[PDB]
RNA sequence: GGUUCGUUCCAUGGAAUUAACGUAAACCCUUGCUUUAUUUGUAAAUAUUAUAAAGCAGUUCACCUUUAUAUAGGAAAUGAU
């Protein structure tokens, strides 16, 4: 909730998990390189066992939002998650209903 | 009583050239310099692709802006002034009759007339010149701040603010796991 | 010497000579290749793809911006219309109707197209137009009548200041202030009308629509004579028409494919297929040895070396009075043209460029409505009417046999399908319309 | 706050509300209710030039403004809409209401907009024949020639540029040496 | 559309939101028959 | 007061109705390798002979265009947004592209074919070019001395950036431009 | 080696250096010291400069043997100059000056003054003529921009009788009924 | 009533004449061929794999059979292609 801005900054298809994956984006691109240090403390076998148990207690306490894999793509349209294509951004079925009334470039019926 | 007389062919001779348009004039003009701007910022040994890449450098301090000397010269003074006034961030003209547009359509708003010495230098520094940081050599492994600025050093992806945040809490963790 | 490097790329020369083969198999005449920008709606390549997946989106909002620019009138307060007050929302259909818009995007810059109906300009024009020619006329005595009196003594000079100027220019307003108000009324209402299409209000917009592209936006906002050439502003005005809630859904159909005209046309000559037979005309024909070297070298004809001479047997020169042979030229601020482009006559010209383009002629119109459109404000079954006048097949290749292009891999270049949502007092409903090309 | 209300409260006052002559306008000027002192003579030696005029000219005047009336009297009528009227059948703005008599008529003078993407396509390729032909000549005069590279020129550097776009390959430099 | 009104109410013209302009038309008559949302409660239940 | 009859039109307009004459190169080395893209056909056909005239005037041998391997991304998605999977349907976007390859060519009148290019691209197009150039050894020597050649072609070019005296918004200049292409580009 | 064949030269009898020669100096003759003056009386001297610089950058050799017809589909239909632009079939030209943010509509104060100086302006050559208030009601600008002439951004309209088009319409509609 | 892959086509009916959609045609891949282009693909090369823009091509010609004389069909590794 603390990173929930307290003014909207979407301007695609809004949504509760919409807001709330938007938010997760945001937090995780300011504490990625402090991220990344704990991470590579873990994992440097040369420092004491007592810096890298250190750096595995504070990369426990993060907040879920700092975690990058709770990111997950979602469709700026319809604000779904399931069936996302990176590419576009959006469903297959939203892609499908865009790409035959031309309005994703380049896309075309494949037909061989 | 109610009649509307048709449109008389003086008037049609007149609606034409409106809307089809009349013979206007066109010069041919083509010179390096109506061409400079458009340009591939390539760091070659020929001048004209070094000029580029300094130019492209202050593109990317004026908001980014592709180059476009040929489509109007009106802007957006209100955001120009914000931005030149309240962020106190550079602004870039693709011409000096798109300066001069927002000159006189501000009440009495001033623009600098160039850069600043110290912005000149910091351009041609790393655009043209190259500057850089040679990343040292770390022979041995235990050396963890010396090996890390080694690879920070050498890859675009960490810029100047992104290696600080990490080097913060790296040196807080090395500090915080001695006797 | 020369660089042991430089003369590693000189050894890797295994490039395949040009030939000048000369045909010996009659060629077709190429397809009709349908023009590029109404396959997608963005016309863009970027090698970057962060710069194309929100284009999908983008669409949405600018259309929206420029629905709402278009729209854009004075406030009654400003030309003292005296608002009637009626909490009941007005539905006027004499405004400007635009179509979605079409994107040619550059690494430069961004060309917006969008096509627009004017009929707020068919009634402004005729309702100023009736005012009598006597006003300017008898307008203008009043200027030369006022400064005899009022900056004249006994019944621009250098004893005549500004200050006086004002007081003067008050009496005029204050005899003709309901005439003034009037003229004036319908003054700046056709030029609001107008200068949406010029620079005046179009830079405004640009800096909102820049603002998605990050490029400077050129309008090219084509003006429709009729509403029916274009399925985008057809569904609109028939939706606005269906809204309402006494509207009389089958009549308001018919009134439109009644104004919808057909050309005349032979069914049995529409219909009647092609026979493949060489074009000897053609150019690629004509000269199966394009090289100037044969075509020149006193082939047939002796003494029409002069290239010139060639191309204007083949193509239609405008700048040869005669039409052929002669290109006599005079020998020994104003705008730098040449001192004939007035004599040049774009006649057969126009009558090339327009024969060259398929798709011109209206021959095909459907209509089809569909959703909750009762009177009655009650639970009742779905309504759908279909109406159509003419056929929206490819002539060219479903009788005469010919090859055409279809765009996105499966849609006909010559039909343009455009649908409409709205929404009644029950429920929604939608309008998708059909416009097709001979 | 609170439930919405209407905002009625909106109305533009005209400055004149019945037609003034220069003599009655001028009596209501001078009438010293706002008004400078110095330019209060203005208007006073304005009103002494108006009553010295004959009769006859004032007449005239008064004649001239109602021959400007019946000028404007057919554009201020309130036009009737068609009994099956199509554009009007709702419209509250008295304003645009017109006979309607062949305003959706074909004149033959327009192409459906699959034509106006084809016409367009032939402006375009006129822009770049016009550019061809006064343009591109002018490139020779600041052309240079090839020279091939010396015997110190040993190094042969590649840069990539993707021509007015920013894409993240755009800072590699290859070199390659003998 | 808010931005729209903005740069260009300064040369005194007006443009209808019709999408905001329907989302009140439709409050309003959910009042009229007494349909409308509650007070807004903004204390705990008790 | 004469009427003089020309025999001729000018190059210039008869050399649009030939073929894109070409330079003929002597030694055959890449100086330059442009890759134009597009979704479509007549777009990258036309500006493929534009470009070629523009490389006759300025004396640079052109090689093409070279038809380059189409790229075809394939997406195969449900006709419908729910439990009906077993009708599907194919989608793709071919990638027509096409290569153009100068040889013996001056790096700096490269440049102005490349920058000729960019003033008058045509809509629809992408483009990519290789730009190859042979130098001397002690890089760092000659990037220094080329300074003060730089400053004056800038001199009357610096007109085009304007800001307060000490602009405080840009803070650290490296860091700005670092995070400002990003966000000129979109992520990357 | 070249970058040609000589097949198609060798047909025509052009084996010989010195006979190709002569089948451009007969053939692809430069302009005469005539022709030059009278071509450059014609066109102004912007026009000029690129037709002295086109003859002295396309060499007739090269004509010779390489000079093909073009035959492909994006070939212009018809020979013409292009040097000024068209009305119809060119693009809007934009020779106007640009707007002013700072300017409004005009009151009804400076729509009378705009008024009464165009019937100064009108009477400087009785009263307004049917060209005169024809100009007023859609060239007049009723801003206060000085009476600027913008530069629309409207694609040019087709001629009154589009080719292809005239001739096969019948109005269904009688304007008697 | 015939014929056709086919409401295809022909003939005919003391009632028919026509329009739209599907169908057909056309489209994309693939096949042979012509021209174009030769890099990042090709050993060389006078151009022949590959790459890919456009154009042509079929049941076309030959042979056999054939109703109401109107519309056609057959033969399938030993006619051409
Ligand atoms: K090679
Ligand atoms: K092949
Ligand atoms: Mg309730
Ligand atoms: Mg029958
Ligand atoms: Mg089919």
């Amino acid at each position: 909730s603390m990173f929930r801005a307290k003014k909207l900054d979407l301007g695609c298809f809004t949504n509760v998990r919409v807001l709330r994956d938007h938010s997760k984006r945001k937090a995780f691109l300011e504490a990625e390189p402090e991220r990344q240090a704990l991470r590579y403390v873990i994992r440097n076998t040369t420092l004491p066992a007592r810096t890298r148990a250190v750096a595995q207690l504070q990369l426990t306490q993060m907040h879920a939002y700092t975690r990058p894999t709770q990111i997950r793509n979602r469709c700026i349209l319809g604000g779904k998650s399931r069936g996302i294509l990176r590419d576009f951004k959006m469903t297959r079925y939203n892609f499908r209903m865009n790409a035959l009334m031309g309005n994703i470039p380049g896309v075309k019926k494949a037909s061989w | 009583d109610d009649y509307d007389a048709p449109p008389t062919e003086e008037e049609k001779a007149f609606l034409r050239g409106l809307e089809q348009g009349k013979v206007t004039e066109y010069v041919p003009k083509l010179t390096p310099d109506t061409l400079l701007g458009y340009g591939p910022p390539v760091a070659t040994d020929a001048a004209l692709g070094k000029v580029e890449s300094a130019m492209r450098t202050m593109r990317i301090l004026g908001g980014g802006l592709p180059f476009n000397d040929q489509s109007g010269v009106t802007s957006d003074p209100t955001a120009i002034k914000h931005r030149y006034v309240h962020e106190k961030k550079p602004v870039f003209f693709s011409s000096v009759e798109e300066k001069e547009w927002v000159r006189e359509s501000l009440d009495k708003f001033a623009v600098s007339e160039g850069p600043e010495k110290k912005t000149k230098q910091k351009i041609l520094e790393t655009s043209v010149l190259g500057k850089y940081e040679e990343p040292k050599y770390v022979e041995s492994l235990t050396e963890t701040v010396k090996m890390v600025e080694k690879y920070q050093g050498g890859t675009f992806s960490y810029a100047p603010s992104d290696a600080d945040k990490f080097n913060k809490k790296l040196n807080q963790l090395l500090a915080a796991g001695l006797p | 010497s020369a660089s042991v490097i430089f003369s590693k790329y000189i050894n890797n020369n295994n490039n395949k000579l040009i030939p000048f083969k000369i045909k010996n198999s009659d060629l077709g005449r190429t397809r009709y290749f349908p023009p590029i920008s109404k396959e997608w709606k963005n016309s863009i390549y970027v090698f970057n793809h962060n710069n194309l997946k929100n284009l999908p989106l983008f669409d949405i909002n600018i259309n929206s911006l420029i629905k709402d620019y278009f729209n854009l009138q004075f406030k009654d307060k400003i030309l003292f219309k005296k608002k009637r007050l009626s909490k009941v929302k007005v539905v006027s259909l004499n405004k400007i109707y635009a179509s979605k818009a079409e994107i040619k995007h550059t690494n430069t810059k961004a060309i917006l197209t969008v096509y627009t109906f004017n009929r707020e300009k068919i009634s402004l024009y005729k309702k100023i137009k009736k005012l009598k020619k006597s006003f300017y006329f008898v307008f203008d005595k009043i200027i030369s009548f006022s400064e005899r009196v009022i900056l004249s003594g006994v019944p621009v000079l250098p004893w005549i200041t500004e200050s006086h100027v004002n007081i003067w220019r008050k009496i005029i307003i204050a005899s003709l202030y309901k005439e003034l108000i009037l003229l004036r009324k319908y003054k700046l209402r056709l030029d609001l009308n107008k200068y949406k299409f010029e620079e005046k209000l179009l830079y405004r917009l640009n800096n909102l629509i820049m603002k998605y592209y990050n490029k400077k936006v050129e309008f090219n906002i084509v003006n429709m004579r009729s509403f029916l050439l274009n399925s985008d502003i057809l569904t609109k005005i028939l939706a606005l028409k269906l809204k309402n809630r006494n509207a009389r859904v089958i009549k308001i159909m018919d009134v439109i494919l009644n104004k919808a005209n057909l050309p005349k046309i032979n069914r049995v000559q529409e219909k009647a297929s092609l026979i493949k037979s060489v074009d000897w005309n053609l150019l690629e024909n004509k000269f199966k040895n394009l090289n100037l070297s044969f075509i020149l070298n006193d082939a047939s004809y002796a003494e029409r070396n002069n290239l010139s001479e060639l191309l204007n047997k083949l193509y239609y020169n405008v700048l040869l009075v005669s039409q052929k042979g002669v290109w006599a030229l005079r020998s020994p601020a104003q705008p730098k043209v040449s001192s004939f482009a007035k004599a040049k006559k774009y006649a057969k010209i126009y009558q090339i460029i327009f024969n060259s383009i398929n798709y011109k002629n209206m021959g095909g119109l459907r209509l089809e409505i569909k959703g909750r459109l009762t009177k009655r404000y009650r639970a009742d079954r779905s309504l759908f009417k279909v109406k159509w006048k003419g056929g929206l097949k490819n002539l060219d290749s479903s009788y005469k046999g010919l090859s055409s292009v279809n765009m996105r891999g499966y849609a006909k270049p010559n039909v343009e399908y455009s649908i409409f949502t709205s929404k009644r007092r029950i429920g929604a409903f939608a309008v998708k319309g059909w416009v097709s090309g001979k | 706050e609170g439930v919405p209300v209407p905002k009625r409260e909106d109305d533009a006052k005209l400055e004149f509300t019945r037609p003034y002559n220069p003599g009655e306008f001028l009596s209501e000027k001078l009438r010293s209710d706002d008004l400078q002192d110095w330019e209060r003579e203005r208007y006073e030696r304005a009103l002494t030039s108006w009553e010295q005029t004959p009769d006859d000219l004032k007449r005239g005047w008064s004649t001239m403004i109602r021959d400007i009336e019946q000028a404007a009297a057919p554009l201020r009528r309130v036009v009737m809409p068609r009994r099956s009227t199509f554009w009007y059948e709702e419209e509250k703005d008295t304003d645009l209401i017109t006979n309607e008599d062949g305003e959706d008529d074909f004149h033959e003078n327009d192409i459906m907009s699959l034509g106006h993407g084809k016409l367009e396509e032939h402006r375009e390729f006129r822009e770049y024949a016009r550019i061809a032909v006064w343009e591109m000549p002018l490139l020779s005069k600041y052309a240079k020639p090839f020279v091939p590279p010396t015997s110190e020129e040993v190094l042969r550097f590649r840069y990539t540029t993707y021509m007015g776009e920013f894409h993240p390959a755009d800072r590699k430099v290859v070199v390659e040496f003998c | 559309i808010r931005e729209l009104q903005k740069e260009f109410g300064t040369l005194g013209l007006e443009v209808d939101d019709e999408v905001d302009d329907d989302r009140l038309e439709h409050l309003a008559a959910l009042r009229a028959r007494d349909k409308g949302a509650p007070k807004k409660k903004r204390t705990a239940p008790s | 007061e004469q009427e003089v009859i020309m025999s001729r039109m000018p190059r210039s307009l008869e050399a649009l109705y030939l073929q894109p004459l070409r330079r003929e190169a002597e030694y055959g080395v890449p100086s330059c390798d442009l890759q134009l893209r597009s979704y479509s056909i007549r777009n990258l056909e036309f500006f493929c002979d534009f470009a070629l005239r523009a490389a006759y005037y300025l004396g640079l041998p052109a090689f093409g265009p070279v038809p380059l391997p189409r790229m075809i991304e394939r997406w195969t998605v449900p006709k419908s947004h729910f439990i009906f999977k077993k009708s599907q349907e194919n989608f793709e976007r071919v990638t027509l592209r096409r290569l153009i390859q100068i040889k013996d060519g001056h790096p700096e009148t490269v440049q102005l074919w490349l920058a000729f290019l960019q003033k008058h691209a045509y809509y629809g197009i992408g483009m990519k070019a290789n730009v190859w150039e042979f130098s001397k050894l002690g890089v760092s020597k000659a990037m220094d001395e080329s300074k003060s050649e730089v400053e004056k072609l800038l001199e009357t070019r610096w007109e085009h950036l304007s800001h307060v005296s000490d602009m405080k918004g840009v803070g650290n200049f490296e860091d700005f431009l670092a995070k400002e292409r990003l966000r000129i580009s979109g992520g990357r | 080696r070249s970058r040609f064949k000589n097949v198609r030269a060798v047909e025509m009898g052009l084996t010989s250096d010195a006979k190709i020669e002569s089948f451009t100096k007969k053939k692809f003759a430069e302009y005469t010291e005539d022709e030059k003056a009278a071509l450059a009386h014609n066109y102004p001297a912007e026009h000029m400069e690129a037709i002295e610089a086109a003859e002295a950058a396309i060499d007739p050799k090269d004509l010779t043997i390489q000079g093909r017809l073009r035959v492909d589909p994006y070939r212009m239909p018809y020979i013409d100059d292009f040097s000024e632009i068209q009305p119809i079939i060119d693009k809007r030209a934009r020779r106007s000056a640009p707007p002013s943010h700072k300017a409004r509509f005009m009151d009804v104060d400076e729509f009378t003054q705009d008024l009464i100086n165009w019937a100064d302006e009108i009477r400087r050559g009785t009263g307004p003529t049917d060209g005169d208030i024809l100009s007023y009601i859609l060239e007049r600008s009723s801003m206060t921009d000085n009476n600027l002439q913008a530069n629309s951004s409207l694609a040019p309209a087709l001629p009154d009788k589009v080719p292809g088009v005239e001739g096969k319409y019948r109005n269904a509609i009688d304007p008697a009924d």
